[PDB]
RNA sequence: GCGGGGUGGAGCAGCCUGGUAGCUCGUCGGGCUCAUAACCCGAAGGUCGUCGGUUCAAAUCCGGCCCCCGCAACCA
RNA sequence: GUUCGGAUUGGGGUCUGCAACCCGACCCCAUGAAGCCGGAAUCGCUAGUAAUCGCGGAUCAGCCAUGCCGCGGUGAAUAC
RNA sequence: UCCCCCGUGCCCAUAGCGGCGUGGAACCACCCGUUCCCAUUCCGAACACGGAAGUGAAACGCGCCAGCGCCGAUGGUACUGGGCGGGCGACCGCCUGGGAGAGUAGGUCGGUGCGGGGGA
RNA sequence: CGCCUCCUAAAAGGUAACGGAGGCGCCCAAAGGUCCCCUCAGGCGGGACGGAAAUCCGCCGGAGAGCGCAAGGGUAGAAGGGGGCCUGACUGCGAGGCCUGCAAGCCGAGCAGGGGCGAAAGCCGGGCCUAGUGAACCGGUGGUCCCGUGUGGAAGGGCCAU
RNA sequence: CUGACUGGGGCCUGUAGAGCACUGAUAGGGCUAGGGGGCCCACCAGCCUACCAAACCCUGUCAAACUCCGAAGGGUCCCAG
């Protein structure tokens, strides 16, 4: 018996894989926000970034934009440029939208 | 947020006495109110005068909250019902507006009721929830004899966080519900 | 909440005919009621209004013991 | 007599009668049984004849178990017509019975009472039969 | 005597068109089906009538992923 | 296609040529169809209008 | 074998085009008459041959079985 | 459908009578029905009459009398 | 390289239902608010934001139990590719190679990849 | 008597009979594109008028509902339900294949023009799918400005569309 | 040298057989709505049922247009004779 959270999750994630891109999946908890870029062909994570690993400050929204500029920064160093955004169960808005835009300024392509 | 009598009374008198009688080991284990849903299964407005802004204007005054429509799930011959036809109203009260409504309900409404002999003890869910009916919306204070065209009562559903009828019964009586038997 | 669809809530003065006044909130600042929780027959313990009847019938006739034995 | 009260389809292809029974091959209810030695379509008319015969021996007493049921519809073209113009009409119902099935079992009766009704029953059938009583082998299935 | 029956439809010649380990070109049809008996996997398109066909030159592979259904893939050569 | 479900054409409202043909239910949709479609003549999109077939 | 049919008690509508059962007589209660008829005033009664299905809903559309009318059954 | 109308019933009392269950009248509290002027049809009355109003008497313990036999008050329309 | 938790996959119920027990430092959750972004055919329930007083009550994670569900041999049989017999038939046998399903024994209250966070 | 579904059909495809059963000769301006959100039938309990069945609350319920219409296949990790903006129910093409005697029928990635939705990855050349159909001849209609019987026009034809 | 046939290997399938989980059928038993029947009532509930009988459970079975299962075979592609 699935839940709206679970179904919505598959619902967007399934459409992302099919386009074959590297996925910039984003996790957003009550305090923190994590993001890892995954190659689903190997079941393997290639680069990560999280607020909790960066020990970042207060405002969740700016925190997101900063973990975003971070993820890109480590990313372009591995040649990763093209990638696709996994908004998971999270509406593209607020904290998640902010991380996305951070990744963009960083130069990651999407 | 709002300080109101029943909301206050819940934490102050209802909460402790409940912890007494059933001895919970966690604050969240103890019975709470989640929501009171009000309903008007109406359907007298199926065809006829499907203008029921008069009752949506009514329910909006009673609860300080705009009701939503309910529409037919399936068409019915014997009821003369097209699928999707507008046949009722439903407003869901949570938090402050929930208390304020129950507050006026317990202190005013049930008293004004024709030959009131106490709420039905047996209208208990089995899973600790409670439902009751009203024959008239005049039963409330905010609806004068003047502003009404016709008698229209309602369904009232109150959801608890309880698991049994017994904790539910206590939570509600402790709040101020008058039961006959 | 949404704006422009919602009646506005204000501190309200419900008055009863016993002279109970209730401090609450409502869409109307002042209301009078005919009856309340503070005075109702079923409500006030067991104030059995007009009839503390005990029936009285049917043993109760007793008019009288004057029929003979 | 026996016949399905309703069915998804009116007419059924004829099929085959190869092999021993798929099941129904062990005593299950009564004390004694009548088992089919060779394959056949046993008609309702025979099952009822066989049944009635058995109750007719017992008079008052016993219990009769019918383990076969005529669910296969039997078709015949109307007399004197030529081939073609569709499938015949359903005229009766049959029980498809292979070698080794119990068709009838009896209970609550002396052994000679049972040997005899099962025998008399057996004459009413279009096949050879063997009478068997319940063994631990039956018990063990 | 007459029949109220008599009719049937043209057969549609459905089923798998290319089996596992067979080399296909981009465009080749792989499976013809009514509904998703098989699902498109890597390098496999699906047409408006459910027809699975190859998106790249390469080699067919099947995969039975339980409750996730059966999949057809093409592996680049 | 029927008596009520008619066939029709769409005329480019700018160059007046018919580039697309379709159908409608004239009871369900009594007004003339209006749609933007690529007109091959003007080489862009144009509001196209239902015209007699 | 092909076409048509079964609706208060009698005889016909309504079915095609699904929602709504109608007409004449008859029955019953009242009136005129000494009385009956006629005539006048009111009123009851069909759950539509069945069983199944389609539908939101079937007298109505579709299937099964039943009974009735008509026509056919030829070269042989 | 009312301060119209007063049936129906609930509750409580008075009286007559040996006795008011079936089955009396009357008084009081409450209940407050049908009925918005009557289908086909049909009755009475020609003047102090019809219509309307009250009073008495016979029978008779009481009374189901709104019946009957009388009595006065007011008092018409119309007959080509 | 080991333990716990947060992510995200793979295997596709040996992973599930139920029952009992356990975890809040950390992470996660509920939670505290509804100013702001955003939101309710009504409702800050959901989605969303700003938060960190409390609580592991719900959820989740981790263990335990075989009542249900799920998996399930060995053996034997049915059936059968090919090769031969028998019967008037319905049908029935032998040889060689293949071999179920049911049922029985029994197994199961998950295993594993990658990246993070913490601990030894 | 053509077309679709199931069985017969002997586990590839195909397969006959006056064998067994049913459907089609439509439909939808949204019942289409896309973005976002949502999850059913049914059972038990509870609720004014309220019923077996209207609408409301809770718990159980993997799909037994729904998907216009027959059946099968498919399907909630949506193809089902709601909303917003929209017209790709495109123009010019088409690598490569399914099927197949012919002629037909079908699926289709991708390049270009000019668009729609989306932050984007991307999707979109009607519809969950398989029926809803008719080759050519003759002619009608809109456009094109190709031929125009000595020449300029015209008549009439060709081409694209219907 | 690519052929019929043959060896190994992968993928495809829903028949034989079997099964009752779905669609239907189905004999007996248990349990049990609904009616019928017999007591008692019209004050509305009750009690008994060697009666007909839903849904559920058990035992036991049937099916071209049923399948939780499911062969031997068969089709196709690669390498080899
Ligand atoms: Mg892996
Ligand atoms: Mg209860
Ligand atoms: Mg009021
Ligand atoms: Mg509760
Ligand atoms: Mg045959
Ligand atoms: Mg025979
Ligand atoms: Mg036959
Ligand atoms: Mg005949
Ligand atoms: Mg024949
Ligand atoms: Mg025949
Ligand atoms: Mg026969
Ligand atoms: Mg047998
Ligand atoms: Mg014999
Ligand atoms: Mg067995
Ligand atoms: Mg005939
Ligand atoms: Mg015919
Ligand atoms: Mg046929
Ligand atoms: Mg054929
Ligand atoms: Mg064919
Ligand atoms: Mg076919
Ligand atoms: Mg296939
Ligand atoms: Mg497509
Ligand atoms: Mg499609
Ligand atoms: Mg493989
Ligand atoms: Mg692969
Ligand atoms: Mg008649
Ligand atoms: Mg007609
Ligand atoms: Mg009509
Ligand atoms: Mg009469
Ligand atoms: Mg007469
Ligand atoms: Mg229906
Ligand atoms: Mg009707
Ligand atoms: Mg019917
Ligand atoms: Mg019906
Ligand atoms: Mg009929
Ligand atoms: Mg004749
Ligand atoms: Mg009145
Ligand atoms: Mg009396
Ligand atoms: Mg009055
Ligand atoms: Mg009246
Ligand atoms: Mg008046
Ligand atoms: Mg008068
Ligand atoms: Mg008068
Ligand atoms: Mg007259
Ligand atoms: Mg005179
Ligand atoms: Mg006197
Ligand atoms: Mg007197
Ligand atoms: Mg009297
Ligand atoms: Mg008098
Ligand atoms: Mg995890
Ligand atoms: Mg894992
Ligand atoms: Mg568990
Ligand atoms: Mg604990
Ligand atoms: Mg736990
Ligand atoms: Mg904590
Ligand atoms: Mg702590
Ligand atoms: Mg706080
Ligand atoms: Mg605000
Ligand atoms: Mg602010
Ligand atoms: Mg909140
Ligand atoms: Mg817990
Ligand atoms: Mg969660
Ligand atoms: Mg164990
Ligand atoms: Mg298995
Ligand atoms: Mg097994
Ligand atoms: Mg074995
Ligand atoms: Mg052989
Ligand atoms: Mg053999
Ligand atoms: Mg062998
Ligand atoms: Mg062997
Ligand atoms: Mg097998
Ligand atoms: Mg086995
Ligand atoms: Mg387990
Ligand atoms: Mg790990
Ligand atoms: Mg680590
Ligand atoms: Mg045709
Ligand atoms: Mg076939
Ligand atoms: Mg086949
Ligand atoms: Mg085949
Ligand atoms: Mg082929
Ligand atoms: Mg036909
Ligand atoms: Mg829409
Ligand atoms: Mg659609
Ligand atoms: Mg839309
Ligand atoms: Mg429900
Ligand atoms: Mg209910
Ligand atoms: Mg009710
Ligand atoms: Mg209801
Ligand atoms: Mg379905
Ligand atoms: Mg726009
Ligand atoms: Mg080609
Ligand atoms: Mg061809
Ligand atoms: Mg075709
Ligand atoms: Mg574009
Ligand atoms: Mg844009
Ligand atoms: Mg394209
Ligand atoms: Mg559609
Ligand atoms: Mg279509
Ligand atoms: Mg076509
Ligand atoms: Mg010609
Ligand atoms: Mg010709
Ligand atoms: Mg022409
Ligand atoms: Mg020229
Ligand atoms: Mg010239
Ligand atoms: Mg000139
Ligand atoms: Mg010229
Ligand atoms: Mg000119
Ligand atoms: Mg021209
Ligand atoms: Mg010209
Ligand atoms: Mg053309
Ligand atoms: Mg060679
Ligand atoms: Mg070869
Ligand atoms: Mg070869
Ligand atoms: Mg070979
Ligand atoms: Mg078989
Ligand atoms: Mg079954
Ligand atoms: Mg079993
Ligand atoms: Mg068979
Ligand atoms: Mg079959
Ligand atoms: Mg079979
Ligand atoms: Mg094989
Ligand atoms: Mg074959
Ligand atoms: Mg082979
Ligand atoms: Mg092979
Ligand atoms: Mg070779
Ligand atoms: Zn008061
Ligand atoms: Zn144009």
């Amino acid at each position: 018996r699935l839940t709206a959270y679970e179904r919505r999750k598959f619902r967007v994630r399934n459409r992302i894989k099919r386009t074959g891109r590297l996925r910039l999946s984003v996790f957003r908890s009550l305090k923190h926000i994590y993001a890892q870029i995954i190659d689903d062909e190997k079941g393997v994570t290639l680069v990560s970034a999280s607020s909790l690993a960066l020990k970042l400050k207060g405002n969740k929204t700016e925190v997101a934009r900063q973990v975003g500029r971070a993820l890109a920064e480590k990313a372009l160093a591995l040649g990763i440029k093209q990638v696709a955004f996994d908004r998971g169960p999270y509406k593209y808005h607020g904290r998640v939208k902010a991380l996305a835009e951070g990744a963009r300024e960083g130069g990651l392509e999407f | 947020p709002l300080d109101v009598a029943l909301k206050r009374k819940y934490y102050e008198e209802v909460r402790p006495e409940l912890i007494r009688r059933f001895g919970y080991q966690n604050v969240w284990e103890v019975p709470r109110l989640e929501k009171v849903v009000i309903n008007q299964g109406l359907g007298e407005a199926k065809e006829d005068a499907r203008i029921l802004e008069k009752a949506a204007q009514e329910l909006a005054l009673i609860t300080g909250q705009k009701p939503a429509v309910t529409r037919a799930k399936k068409s019915i011959s014997n009821f003369k019902l097209r699928k999707g036809m507008p046949i009722g109203l439903r407003v869901t009260l949570r938090r402050d507006r929930m208390w304020i409504f129950l507050e006026k309900l317990l202190n005013v409404a049930l008293p004004r009721i024709r030959d009131f002999r106490g709420l039905n003890p047996n209208s208990f869910d089995g899973r600790g929830n409670y439902n009751l009916g009203l024959r008239e919306q005049l039963i409330f204070p905010e609806i004068t004899y003047d502003m009404v065209d016709a008698l229209r009562g309602m369904d009232i559903a109150v959801v608890t966080t309880a698991e049994t009828d017994e904790e539910a019964r206590a939570l509600l009586e402790l709040l101020g519900f008058p039961f006959r038997k | 909440m949404k704006e422009g669809i919602h009646p506005k809530l204000v501190p309200a003065r419900i008055i009863c005919g016993c002279g109970n006044v209730i401090e609450t909130y409502s869409t109307k600042p002042e209301i009078y009621v005919e009856v309340c929780s503070k005075c109702h027959p079923f409500y006030t313990g067991q104030q059995r209004f007009v009839d503390t009847e005990g029936r009285v019938e049917r043993f109760q006739r007793r008019y009288g013991d004057s029929y003979r034995k | 007599m026996l016949m399905p009260r309703r069915m998804k389809y009116r007419k059924q292809q004829r099929g085959r009668l190869k092999g021993a029974t798929k099941g129904g091959d062990y005593v299950a209810f009564g004390d004694y049984g009548l088992v089919a030695l060779e394959p056949a379509w046993i008609t309702a008319q025979q099952i009822e004849a066989a049944r009635v015969a058995m109750v007719r021996h017992f008079r008052r007493g016993g219990k009769i178990f019918i383990r076969i049921f005529p669910d296969k519809p039997y078709t015949k073209k109307p007399l004197e017509v030529r081939m073609g113009k569709g499938k015949g009409n359903v005229e009766g119902y049959v029980a498809v019975v292979k070698p080794g099935r119990v068709m009838f079992e009896v209970a609550g009766v002396t052994e000679e009472q049972a040997m005899e009704a099962l025998r008399i029953a057996g004459h009413k059938l279009p096949i050879k039969t063997k009478i068997v009583r319940r063994d631990a082998y039956d018990e063990a299935q | 005597g007459s029949t109220r029956n008599g009719r049937d439809s043209q057969a549609k010649r459905l089923g798998v068109k290319r089996y596992e380990g067979q080399v296909v070109r981009a465009g080749n049809i792989l499976v013809r089906q009514r509904g998703t008996r098989f699902k498109p996997g890597k390098n496999v398109g699906m047409g408006r009538d459910f027809t699975l066909f190859a998106l790249v030159d390469g080699v067919v592979e099947f995969q039975d992923r339980g409750r996730l259904g059966r999949y057809v893939h093409v592996r680049p050569l | 296609a029927s008596e009520v479900r008619i066939k029709l054409l769409l005329e480019c409202t700018e160059c007046k040529r018919r580039n697309y043909a379709t159908e409608k239910n004239k009871r369900n949709t009594p007004n003339k169809l209006e749609l933007r479609k690529y007109c091959p003549w003007c080489r862009k999109h144009t509001v196209h209008r239902e015209v007699k077939i």
